[PDB]
């Protein structure tokens, strides 16, 4: 649900697209996420390991 | 490269600019070329 | 008035698209003036 479950009813949303919101709030356009979707997973998976 | 993309069409605001004028000009062209 | 400014040309997302119809309209005028 991203973060909407904190503010009101929980609303489902795909996780592969939720990062577009988080990246948008940082100050980076959404186009960097999908075009680096495969790569950004590897950095996250390695970091969490 | 983008995953999950889907096909669709996007309506440009310039599309009516050419739909309502160029054909009208073409109508004027036919009003001008035919005689 | 602003300091540090430089010269360059700001591309227009309208004129070349409009000149594309100018490439058609003016050619149509030449398509009718010459004959
Ligand atoms: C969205 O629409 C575009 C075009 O309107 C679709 O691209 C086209 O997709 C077909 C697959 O159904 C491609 O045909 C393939 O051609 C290759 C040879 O290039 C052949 O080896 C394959 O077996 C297949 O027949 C077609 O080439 C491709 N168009 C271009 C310009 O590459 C696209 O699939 C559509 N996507 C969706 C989600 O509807
Ligand atoms: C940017 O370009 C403009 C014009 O292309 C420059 O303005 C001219 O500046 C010269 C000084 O070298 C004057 O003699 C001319 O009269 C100016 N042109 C006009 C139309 O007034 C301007 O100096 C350039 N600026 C920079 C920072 O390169
Ligand atoms: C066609 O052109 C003539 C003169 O060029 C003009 O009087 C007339 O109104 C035009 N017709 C239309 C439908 O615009
Ligand atoms: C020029 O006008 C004629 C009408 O007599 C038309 O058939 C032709 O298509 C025009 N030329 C172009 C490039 O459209």
């Amino acid at each position: 649900s991203g973060w909407t479950f904190g503010a009101g009813a929980a609303l489902q949303i795909p996780f592969a697209m939720q990062m577009a919101y988080r990246f948008n709030g940082i100050g980076v356009t959404q186009n960097v996420l999908y075009e680096n979707q495969k790569l950004i997973a590897n950095q996250f998976n390695s970091a969490i390991g | 490269v983008v995953i999950g993309i889907v096909n669709n069409t996007v309506y440009d605001p310039l599309q009516p600019e050419l739909d309502s004028f160029k054909e009208e000009l073409d109508k004027y062209f036919k009003n001008h070329t035919s005689p």
